[PDB]
């Protein structure tokens, strides 16, 4: 048939599009992921770095 | 001897890693929805070319 | 609008996920330690020392 | 790896035997229906691996109206696979449409490559 | 009548005047989070009224 | 053009993880290769930080690991992530190779990619053997005694390869010191083979689960398969964290917390779980020279698969007989691992000999016969004659 | 085409050492880069074989090296080739960098190639510092005491970087064990930077001693520069063999055959010869914080040369004033090495302060002023006005 | 790095001064003879580094009979350098042949790039 006729997309479309609500919820979930990934990567580096400080038997002879 | 400290540190790690797993499923399903609902139509071309 | 005050300006979208994660560390560690010690009350050394004072 | 000349030699021997075509041919019809490529809208000649010089020769010599229809069936099968669904039942390939359209072009290119190989490594006698 | 020179611009920095306040502030927030639990950084950062 | 395509170092990054064309229909089995890259980084980084506190003398090796567990700040986290991380490395590698068998990824034009992967698998086995020796527990000493004594059955050179491997007359102090130095080196050779592995993959690209060409519908890597990779990265880290913090000694042997004693033999000498099927193949040949040849042939027989597969179709998706015998081979591999942890007793001796035959008959007998039959059934079910 | 051009792994070999177009007029100074590749292989291979016999505990480190010299078969050959090979590595690297200064190899379009080379030079200095600590001689202990104490003058973080570098309160047993583990690793990072160094060179090719374009007359690498490389490889090995077998302790200090004693200070604390000019720059600044900043600025000032050279001609071949001041800079570097081996006495204190000024004034004052004058003298000597 | 517009501005100021052209011009003639590029058969404009957009523009606009002669002088200088010799004395460049043939093409391309840069970063006023 004619290429100007668009097929049926109605079982996935929102009843009201409302562009300032669809963008706001998607950016909440991406922002929460970057929040938790930065706090997780920070404690990971501090676990490896603090293993080079003085051990428990060295501190006992201080 | 680390037994009481290991179980307290494990509770913080499992809670953080569970939240990052559930958030990544939502973000992957949002960013793939244009590909998953794509539609194709075939019209056979005219011969003699 | 609350997209453009929270997630548009990506001089602090990198920033707020880097500063909200700083105060996140102390509130999260205080809440779990308080729950973990209340679940195990009567078994810690501080609960033992309070009546091995004799 | 096994050539189509060898497959057609074994297969035509079974189909001419009246006792072997009563045993193997009912088993082959159950094997194809359990394979399930027709429920994705494919013919069998769409499934042949093409990364070899014989298959590249046969795909060049295919008429262009059949080459356009082959490209649509492959694209539609990739989209159905990523959605983890099957096609609607009125869009399945029927058995009278599952014909070997590419097989005569493959067998012609195989016979020409065999004749060239025999003339390049050859003996003479006075 | 003409602006600045040499593969940069004062016009490119008069719009980017008050946002390296926050792009420098993006990595003011960098060593904010990445420096925690050190014995170095607590006479100016643990003194605050909460937590 | 953009700077990610014009710079000399960023164009290698852009053509591999940003703009590389992927087939649109690959599933979650195609995510195992990037998990193996994360596992190799985890094993290398926890390895360096533990090596700052380790002593490789035979009088000091067992107490150095106990010093890491007790006195080093977060030292028990470094060891438990390292020991459990080696078991997770082998599990992801087994699933990655079984994906290649099922979908026909070994076939042309990807034979060089499959051959480099077999070299990587051999070097990973040798790495885990050398790190287990460095603990010098009771299972460390006697497992090294059994394996190194196999090489003395080689004709005319055998009794001099073993004493060149010992540095002496038995497993002793020069053996442990040279095994720790080799254990540092081989993960850097593995990292160079991974770079050669990714170069051969860039030439032809990946296959797809339908087995047919992917050149008609491609999507770029960035933000589609980057975010699909994040789902399996976080699930991998969560399950690994449950083992490190809540059950850290489930995948090990309690005899390795006894220090190594060359005068007391343990009641049972058992390897780690990921080397148990190759241990049962070795114990099923009574002659000692033929047993060590068959043990190394179980890895090298993976190279015959591009020549014994006779099918004109790539993969197992539309083949019902090849599907059945693939899962026969999978549960035969699990049974061989269970036999390798039992005593040498009736009826486990005959069961291990039949399961050893089924392993080698899959590559050399079953695959060329079944794929020839499936070629003919596709033909005569369509051709009217 | 031929198989050396169609294979995925051999085409990298063919485009680098077989078919790569070279300018026809390069001289023997362009052979130093391939000698540096041979030196890195020699240091890595002798390093692994010695590490099979080495113990890194502070009670065992000095006697382990004496055990290598006496009890290991050909063990004195392994150590003497390793220690003297480090001095030959620095001498070839100094001549390689001085070739780049003379011929203008740092200029555009080769700035990325020059910047990667400066990173390699920093990592090589850090490598040789860590290997000298592993001997734990008397010069090993007190040289590590002097250098690690410099970092405590950094504001607000200084007293906690040093104790994080010691693992304790002074140079002790955790310091030597972590320095040997870092010494194993950094040569593998150097090998990865060399690969990035060769990728940037393949993009533009080499320069030539005339300073002008080489695109008009090229000859391939194989059998012309392969056989020219063999002449300098055999001369290098002959001179290195004369030091290893006939004079093996000329380039070292006899105080390093005394075991490390933290209670007895030596009469003179002197580094190896290739670190002596940077030691004299540090001792010429009386303030302790500005002295360690100036010491690290002496390496980082090499990065300003693409911006301070103002000439429209590449190289020093046709410039008589730039030739004169290049050799002023060379003999100033030799004098700074000689001052660094003297006592802090009159008049060596003022001589080291003037020579430190001449080092920094070459890059920032002399090169932009002289190259501006030579631009104008070329113009007015030809133009009729 | 220093532009040829800046070099010509300083150099033409010296050549117009009657007291500065008596001091610097004898020093510049000794500087060129000690440089030695004329004994290899080169002019000075052969020695200018060419890996920049201004020099690639000026080399495209050179007439083709001068472009063929420039290519022969560069090739002959590379062959003389690898033999560690000098040219015969009757093949040296004379001072009346060492003319700036490329300089007017360079100065024209530099002025056009400066005018484009001033119009691209520009102010207005009402
Ligand atoms: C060991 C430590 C490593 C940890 C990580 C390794 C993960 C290995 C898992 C094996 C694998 O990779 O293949 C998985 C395969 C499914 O592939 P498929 O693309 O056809 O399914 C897409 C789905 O329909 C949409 O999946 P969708 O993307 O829409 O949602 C994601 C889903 C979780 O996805 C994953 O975690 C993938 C592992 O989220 C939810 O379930 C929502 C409710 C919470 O599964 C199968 O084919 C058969 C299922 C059983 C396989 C288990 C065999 C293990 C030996
Ligand atoms: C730690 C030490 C490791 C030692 C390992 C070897 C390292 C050598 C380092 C010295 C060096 O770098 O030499 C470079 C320098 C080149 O600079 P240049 O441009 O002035 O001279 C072009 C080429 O030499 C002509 O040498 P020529 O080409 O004339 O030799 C003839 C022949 C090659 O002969 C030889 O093999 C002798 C070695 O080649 C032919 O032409 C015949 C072919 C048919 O050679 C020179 O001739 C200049 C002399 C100054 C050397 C002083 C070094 C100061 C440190
Ligand atoms: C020398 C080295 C030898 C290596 C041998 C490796 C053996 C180790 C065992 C690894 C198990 C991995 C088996 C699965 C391999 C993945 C490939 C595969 O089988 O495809 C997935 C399969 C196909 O499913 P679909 O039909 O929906 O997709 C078709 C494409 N369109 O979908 C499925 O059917 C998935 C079902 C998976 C069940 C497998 C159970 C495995 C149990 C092993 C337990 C081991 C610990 C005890
Ligand atoms: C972090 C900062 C690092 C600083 C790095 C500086 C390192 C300096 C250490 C010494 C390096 C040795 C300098 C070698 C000079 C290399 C320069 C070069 O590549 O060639 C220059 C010159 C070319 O001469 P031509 O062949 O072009 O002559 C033809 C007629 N025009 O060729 C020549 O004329 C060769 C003349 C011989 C030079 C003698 C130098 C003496 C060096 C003394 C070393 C003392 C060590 C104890
Ligand atoms: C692919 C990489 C690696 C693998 C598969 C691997 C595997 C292993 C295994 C299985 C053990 C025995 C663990 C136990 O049961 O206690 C071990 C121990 C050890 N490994 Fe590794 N390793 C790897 C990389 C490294 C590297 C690169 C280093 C050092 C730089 C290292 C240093 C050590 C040390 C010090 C031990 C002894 C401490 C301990 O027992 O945990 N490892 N390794
Ligand atoms: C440290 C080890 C390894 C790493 C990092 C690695 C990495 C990868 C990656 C990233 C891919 C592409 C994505 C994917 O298909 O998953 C891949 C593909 C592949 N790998 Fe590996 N791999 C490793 C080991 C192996 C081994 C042991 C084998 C086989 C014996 C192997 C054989 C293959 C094959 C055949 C493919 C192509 C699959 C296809 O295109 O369908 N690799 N590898
Ligand atoms: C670019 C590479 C290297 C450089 C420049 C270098 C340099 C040095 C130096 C200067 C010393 C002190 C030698 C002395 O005066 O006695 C040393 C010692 C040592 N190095 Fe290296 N090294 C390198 C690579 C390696 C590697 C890769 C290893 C180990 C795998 C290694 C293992 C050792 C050992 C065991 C010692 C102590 C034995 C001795 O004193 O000779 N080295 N190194
Ligand atoms: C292990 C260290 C190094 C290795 C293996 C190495 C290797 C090489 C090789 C093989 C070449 C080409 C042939 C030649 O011109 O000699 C080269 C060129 C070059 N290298 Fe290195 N190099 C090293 C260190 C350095 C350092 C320390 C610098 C400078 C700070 C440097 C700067 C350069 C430059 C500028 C060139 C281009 C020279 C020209 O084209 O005329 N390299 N290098
Ligand atoms: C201008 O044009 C040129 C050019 O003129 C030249 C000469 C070269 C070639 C010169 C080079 C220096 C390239 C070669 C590079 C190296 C030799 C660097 C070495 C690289 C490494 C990765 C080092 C690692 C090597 C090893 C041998 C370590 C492994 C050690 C082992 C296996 C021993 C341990 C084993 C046991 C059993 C103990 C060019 O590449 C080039 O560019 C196109
Ligand atoms: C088909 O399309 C694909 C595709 O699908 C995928 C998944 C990838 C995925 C790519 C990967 C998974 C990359 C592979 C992973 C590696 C090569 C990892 C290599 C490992 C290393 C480099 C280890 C290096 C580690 C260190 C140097 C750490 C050292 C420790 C230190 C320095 C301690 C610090 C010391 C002190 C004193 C603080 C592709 O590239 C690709 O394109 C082809
Ligand atoms: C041994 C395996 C090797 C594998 C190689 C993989 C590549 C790893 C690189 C990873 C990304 C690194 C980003 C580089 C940043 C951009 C490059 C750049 O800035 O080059 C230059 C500046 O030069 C430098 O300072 C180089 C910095 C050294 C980098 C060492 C890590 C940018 O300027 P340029 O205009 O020349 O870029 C175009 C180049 N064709
Ligand atoms: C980025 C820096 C790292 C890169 C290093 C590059 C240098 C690597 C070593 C080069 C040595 C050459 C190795 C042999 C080359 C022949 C390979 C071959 O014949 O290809 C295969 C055989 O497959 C293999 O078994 C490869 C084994 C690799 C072993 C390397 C350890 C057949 O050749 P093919 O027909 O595929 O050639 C076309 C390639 N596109
Ligand atoms: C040092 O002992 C190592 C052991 C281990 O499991 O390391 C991870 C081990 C312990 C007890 C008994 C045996 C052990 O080692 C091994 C080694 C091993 O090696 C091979 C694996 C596949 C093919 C060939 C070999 C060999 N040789 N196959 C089985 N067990
Ligand atoms: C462990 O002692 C190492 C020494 C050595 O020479 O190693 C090869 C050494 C011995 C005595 C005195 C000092 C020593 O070390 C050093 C280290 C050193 O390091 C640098 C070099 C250049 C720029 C910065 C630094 C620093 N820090 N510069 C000079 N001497």
């Amino acid at each position: 048939k004619s290429t100007y006729r668009t097929p049926n997309f109605d079982d996935v479309l929102k009843e009201n599009n409302d562009a300032d609500k669809g963008r706001s919820y998607a950016y909440f979930m991406v922002g929460a992921m970057g929040l938790l990934s930065s706090a997780g990567a920070k404690s990971t580096v501090e676990t490896f770095i603090s293993s080079m400080t003085a051990t428990a038997d060295v501190l006992a002879m201080a | 001897p680390e037994h009481d400290e290991r179980k307290r540190l494990g509770l913080k790690t499992v809670i953080i890693l569970s939240s990052l797993y559930l958030l990544s499923i939502w973000v992957k399903k949002f960013k793939w929805a244009g590909i998953k609902t794509r539609k194709f139509v075939f019209n056979p071309p005219k011969p003699r070319k | 609008s609350l997209y453009k005050t929270f997630f548009k300006r990506n001089a602090v979208f990198v920033g707020t996920i880097f500063a909200g994660a700083f105060v996140f560390q102390t509130v999260f560690d205080t809440a779990i330690t308080s729950w973990y010690e209340n679940h195990n009350k009567g078994k810690l050394w501080k609960d033992v020392k309070a009546r091995i004072a004799a | 790896p096994q050539s189509f000349t060898s497959i057609a030699r074994i297969g035509d021997y079974i189909l001419k035997s009246p006792v072997l075509s009563k045993l193997c041919v009912p088993v082959a019809n159950q094997f194809i229906n359990l394979a399930g490529y027709k429920k994705l809208g494919l013919k069998f000649d769409d499934l042949i691996a093409e990364e070899n010089p014989i298959m590249q020769t046969a795909l060049r010599r295919l008429p262009e109206d059949e080459s356009y229809a082959r490209a649509y069936r492959i694209i539609r099968a990739h989209q159905t696979e990523l959605t983890h669904h099957l096609l609607p039942r009125n869009e399945w390939i029927k058995a009278q449409e599952d014909v070997p359209y590419l097989l005569p072009y493959i067998l012609e290119a195989e016979a020409a490559a065999k004749e060239k190989d025999e003339l390049d490594n050859i003996e003479v006698s006075k | 009548t003409g602006l600045h020179f040499g593969r940069l611009s004062l016009r490119s920095l008069t719009a980017y005047a008050p946002n390296l306040m926050l792009w420098g502030g993006a990595s003011m927030l960098g060593l904010f989070v990445f420096t925690e639990g050190w014995p170095k950084f607590q006479d100016t950062l643990y003194k605050k009224i909460p937590l | 053009m953009a700077f990610r395509k014009s710079n000399v170092y960023l164009s290698l990054v852009n053509s591999y993880i940003i703009d590389s064309p992927q087939p649109s229909s690959i599933n979650y089995w195609w995510n195992m290769g990037s998990l193996l890259g994360l596992c190799l980084v985890i094993q290398i980084v926890t390895g360096i930080f533990m090596a700052m506190h380790y002593s490789s003398n035979i009088e000091l090796a067992f107490s150095s690991v106990e010093h890491i567990m007790r006195d080093v700040h977060n030292g028990y986290i470094l060891r438990y992530l390292h020991a459990n991380g080696a078991s997770f490395f082998f599990m992801v590698m087994f699933m990655h190779m079984a994906k290649g068998l099922y979908y026909g990824s070994y076939r042309s034009p990807r034979v060089t990619l499959w051959n480099v992967g077999v070299i990587i698998f051999i070097l990973t086995i040798a790495t885990a053997f050398l790190g287990y020796c460095c603990v010098y527990g009771q299972m460390s000493h006697w497992g090294a005694t059994v394996i190194t004594n196999l090489f003395s059955a080689i004709p005319f050179v055998g009794n001099d390869i073993v004493s060149w491997l010992w540095g002496g007359f038995s497993v002793s102090n020069p053996t442990i010191q040279r095994f720790f130095a080799l254990h540092y080196l081989v993960p850097f050779i593995i990292a160079a083979m991974v770079i050669m592995h990714l170069m051969a993959l860039h030439i032809h690209g990946s296959s797809n689960p339908l087995g047919i060409t992917g050149n008609l519908d491609r999507i770029p890597m960035h933000s589609y398969f980057i975010f699909k990779d994040l789902v399996t990265v976080f699930l991998f880290m969560l399950i690994l964290a449950l083992f490190v913090f809540y059950s850290p000694n489930t995948l090990g042997h309690p005899d390795n917390y006894i220090p190594g004693n060359p005068l007391v033999t343990p009641a049972s000498i058992v390897p780690e779980w990921y080397l148990l099927p190759f241990y049962a193949i070795l114990r099923s040949i009574p002659d000692k020279l033929l047993g060590v040849i068959t043990m190394f042939a179980a890895i090298l027989v993976l190279l015959v698969l591009p020549f014994t597969d006779r099918s004109v179709v790539r993969g197992n998706t539309f083949k019902v007989l090849s599907k059945f015998f693939f899962f026969i081979f999978v549960f035969n591999f699990v049974l061989l691992g269970q036999i390798g942890a039992c005593h040498v007793e009736v009826p486990y001796v005959l069961m291990g000999q039949i399961a050893t035959f089924i392993y080698f008959a899959y590559f050399l007998i079953i695959v060329p016969v079944i794929s020839t039959i499936e070629n003919v059934l596709f033909y005569i079910g369509r051709v009217n004659k």
